[PDB]
């Protein structure tokens, strides 16, 4: 199994620099090129550059030339990408990607094969003045099949990871997109519909994880008995 | 042995009092009572503020008060003002024919009005162009804090080659100043519509443009 | 820089429909084109490489063709799990570029939402703010009107709505309306109601609750 | 009227010897020298009492520092030999007590101005001065002192007759190992046609003196 | 054009065999090998004259040294077998006379660079590279100091370059430190103009051959 | 072993140093194949004298070899700072036997003391993120090669977690040493400032460093 795990989402003040990590496992690291791809919220994909995991040779796009730097560590099988002089446009998700190995033609022509088979999970870089804040988790209690939920209020920045029963519940889970409140903080809700019969039989725990604030909150949703 | 440890960064707020420490040993600061405190503004000569464990010379405000305890001397600045933002060094008797200075403490006054950078862009001179050289000059003054980023644009597009930007330095008026020079050829100068110097500071940006002149 | 234009930019088709997207290049790249299927929240997934080759693990219903400056990407029978944004990418000449994207949606039968209401938690009331939540689960189409009535008085400028992406199974939507009030203002009134009007509803559905029960 | 006047802006090759003078004006018991490397802190060098004849050195400067004084001229000299890159610094005089009170307070009351001694192999390179003209109510005129080595260079306006609104920016050490600076002055636009504005650049290491007239460009 | 280029930085477990090569450039009559233990003195090992076919061994290395040469490639090999902790040393080539003059002077004119052969039981580790960032303390003199810390690696040596070798002015790579843990650590500093701190990027490249570890590291001022 | 070469000869500039290399009749006394090599620390040996008295192309005339009975002697006439190196003698001990000497560390006396240039680096953010910290204190361009390092926590000595290298000669004939203080992030962020003090020939140089938050 091939696996690319990237570093946690970060928030940085405008003009600073971000470093995103991408750790490869499940293949010999030093045998493939690593490419970086940025995607602004709502926009499309935008290419950043290529780095050679063996020697460290690097080729950046003209758009990022002078502001992006790609680093490599063979011992830990990781790739770093640093973007400096951030602006509001740089708020985006950053992916690493591995293409297959470049081959030689029958004639001896170097044929590049730059299609991306394996991607990372993505690292959100929020470019913002705003101070980081930890979330508050609150239970949405239910009164055939009933629906319960968890409210993740007043957190910054994006995103939060919400699972149910440590991942043991995926059927009928709806984690709503975040909403930017008037206070400049985010808020999100995650609901799940379960049969009423299981309201007393199975316990329902929601796990909220906000990595930028190092906050992990488990919350058991129990019906309020009036 | 027989050195002095002065904590590099002391900061304070206006009206408050700051205590700067200067730690020695028994042989230098602990044993004898010859300690001096000098204040030095960046670019200026040091000035004597305290000349003994505790003695203010003629012309030093009463705000500055020296003291000593065991192996540690201490300078206390009362009624902090913006003028007190300087480097403070301590000196002590380390023996006959031996005087030891400290590492210095950069005192930062906390009341900070953030100030937009004042930018002035100069195009190349006729004499320089007649010498097959060109230099754009971008001068930045009166900004706070001392953290700016300079970018050069050729009509729209960034130019990263031939740029020399200085490190920000504190002015007399407690604000910061920097310069940035872009060395170019007359061809590059006269082959573009306009050049621009952009200064980014605390999220804000200031752009100055310049174009060639012919008739 | 090779420019790629994607047509269309958005589209809606029914289940089992045949779908066709076009990618036009500003220059000639023989077959150095790839197609990616980025699902919402997830990373891009490579489906077609070299403009005609199916990636190992992709269903047979996907195909690609084209050369020169014109390429096409085809779906035989549109399955509900195919809803994503599709991008084209070139690697004939640096730098690599991607298409604008093609947000693909499903045309589905009209479904009515299940409406639930959640009063503010006893824990949150400790903090001064109160949040009342209204949930509209598994409906279509995307349009839905949600009104907050506090003591039968319409609240405005105090609620925020959040809508999920189209479900990969039943091609429905879900909506969350959060109404945020102060504890003082929350305790001022008694009856909190959420009124939902939707195309699939003959009459507006109201889910209410009395404070403190 | 108890000021100490320090001479010299000398440049010396590694291994050579430098001699810096301090002229005492008013009463001065003993004069000490203190050096400060660029960006770094102060360190003590030595002390002399011309009325007594004694001199001191720090242990690190044993055999390298010679502090002399001539009473006829009232000046005090300090000679540092076997210079290296570590010695490149600014050298200050310091008064240690008034003309009376044979006591030493070890606090240095009055300090002279900077004397920069740059120790380097590299040959001096003398400046190129260019006028920075103002384009379109208060205008800025300037002089660009490009590609010189080493520091320092002195820039004045109208032979020193213009000090109001003069800002001489710090030098820049380029990739080429040469220095460059700019000196700007803020002046009312109304005076652009009435008064002449000359900038005077003086680079002592190269004995280079350049006057330059800054005016707005014509057709 | 009479240089001798010595290959290898090999690490070998006790009891194994190591083979070191010397490439001769220009004319070379005979090539001799001389080993030097770390901190200790020089000791002679053997001599070969490829044009004649004779080879010599010191008495202490009887049965352990094999000196060969291939004329097609122009190279000379020296193989030491049954290695122990005593053999950990630097191995040099040496020229014995020019391509003519069949005489042997027993003075070795041109020497190759070091070839360190570390013989140890203990497992190789590989470095951890960290950037040593400049401050106003190191930068305000017009010249700032950047650095790289290569921590907790074994065995020697590690090669540290700057900008893939494109920066050599003012580079000072300090000697390693043998920690209590039996692992090495070093630092490499560079003096660079402060003006270039924002314009030019400064990458340090660390290469540990025994572990096949290559690490780039960007040194930037901490904001 | 096998030869007697006095380990530690020394001299002064302009003067002459005679380094001896004593053997027996069967190695040094009998035959005229004696060689003197000069080796600077960290570099390869260079031939200075071969066949007793022969200077190779490029060796200054200052180095003069000689022999008397069972003792060869190398004489340096025009002593300069550069001559500060290790000098080995080699001789023919019989067919298929070449014997080297123990080496003589030639010290030139005249040189002026050089104060140590000290630079202190705090831990990196990357290192701190790995639950470790290391202060680096680098000392360069001092003479003689004898320094003592002390670490202070705000005022107080720290004797644990210090690793200081032995001073080694640089290319410019001066000495360099490094000292690393391994600490935990807790200890680093819990103190006002750390300091590295270097004592050299009675003088002292202190460098301090503080955290940045």
């Amino acid at each position: 199994q091939v696996q690319l795990v990237q570093s946690g989402a970060e928030v940085k003040k405008p003009g600073a620099s971000v470093k995103v990590s991408c750790k490869a496992s499940g293949y010999t690291f030093t045998s493939y090129y690593m490419h970086w791809v940025r995607q602004a919220p709502g926009q499309g994909l935008e290419w950043m550059g290529i780095i050679n995991s063996s020697g460290g040779s690097t080729s950046y796009a003209q758009k990022f030339q002078g502001r992006v730097t790609m680093t490599r560590d063979t011992s830990t099988s990781t790739v770093y990408m640093e973007l400096s002089s951030l602006r509001s446009e740089d708020t985006a998700v950053y992916y690493c990607a591995r293409p297959p190995r470049n081959y030689y033609d029958r004639s001896g022509y170097y044929q590049r094969a730059e299609y991306f088979q394996h991607w990372g999970q993505g690292t959100l870089v929020t470019v913002s003045s705003a101070s980081t804040k930890g979330p508050s988790v609150f239970p949405l209690a239910p009164s055939g099949t009933a629906a319960l939920g968890c409210l993740v209020k007043d957190y910054f920045p994006e995103p939060v990871t919400v699972s149910w029963n440590s991942g043991a519940l995926t059927s009928g889970v709806h984690t709503f997109p975040a909403v930017l409140q008037s206070s400049g903080l985010y808020s999100l809700s995650s609901v799940v519909t379960v049969p009423s019969s299981s309201l007393g039989t199975q316990t329902y725990i929601c796990n909220v994880n906000h990595k930028p604030s190092n906050t992990k909150v488990d919350k058991r949703v129990e019906p309020k008995s009036c | 042995q027989s050195a002095l440890t002065q904590p590099p960064s002391a900061s304070g707020s206006p009206g408050q009092s700051v205590t700067i420490s200067c730690t020695g040993t028994s042989s230098d600061v602990g044993g004898y009572n010859y300690v001096s405190w000098y204040q030095q503004h960046p670019g200026k000569a040091p000035k004597l503020m305290i000349y003994e464990v505790n003695k203010r010379p003629s012309g030093v405000p009463d705000r500055f008060s020296g003291s000593k305890s065991g192996n540690t001397a201490s300078l206390t600045v009362s009624g902090l003002q913006a003028e007190d933002e300087a480097d403070y060094y301590c000196s002590s008797y380390a023996g006959s024919n031996n005087l030891v200075f400290g590492g210095g403490t950069k005192l930062t006054v906390l009341g900070q009005p953030k100030a937009a950078p004042s930018v002035t862009l100069f195009p190349p001179s006729s004499e320089e162009l007649q010498a097959n050289k060109a230099t754009l000059v971008c001068l930045i003054s009166d900004f706070y804090p001392g953290a700016v980023t300079v970018a050069w644009k050729a009509d729209s597009s960034p130019v990263k080659a031939g740029v020399e930007t200085t490190t920000p330095s504190k002015q007399s008026n407690n604000k910061y100043a920097a310069s940035s020079y872009l060395s170019l050829t007359p061809e590059q100068w006269k082959s573009h519509r306009s050049y621009s110097c952009q200064v980014t500071h605390e999220g804000s940006t200031v752009e100055k443009t310049v174009a060639p002149t012919e008739c | 820089d090779i420019q790629l234009t994607q047509s269309p930019s958005s589209l809606s088709a029914s289940v089992g429909d045949r779908v066709t997207i076009t990618c036009q290049a500003s220059q000639d790249i023989s077959n150095y084109l790839n197609w990616y299927q980025q699902r919402p929240g997830k990373a891009p997934k490579l489906l077609i490489y070299d403009a005609s080759n199916l990636e190992t693990g992709v269903p047979s219903r996907f195909s690609g063709s084209g050369s020169g400056t014109d390429f096409t990407f085809t779906i035989s029978s549109l399955q509900p799990e195919d809803i994503a944004t599709y991008y084209c990418q070139q690697y004939d000449n640096p730098p690599l570029t991607f298409g604008g994207g093609t947000k693909l949606e499903i045309k589905r039968t009209v479904a009515a939402p299940s409406v639930f209401i959640f009063p503010p938690s006893d824990e949150q009331l400790k903090s001064g703010t109160a949040s009342v939540v209204c949930l509209l689960n598994n409906f279509y189409p995307r349009e839905a009107k949600v009104q907050w009535k506090v003591d039968n008085a319409l609240q405005s400028g105090n609620s925020q709505e959040s809508v999920t992406e189209q479900d990969s199974k039943d091609s429905t939507y879900s909506l969350s309306s959060t109404l945020t009030l102060s504890k003082a203002d929350y305790e001022k009134h008694k009856v909190y109601a959420c009124e939902v009007t939707h195309q699939g509803l003959s009459s507006p559905v109201t889910k209410s609750f009395n404070r403190g029960e």
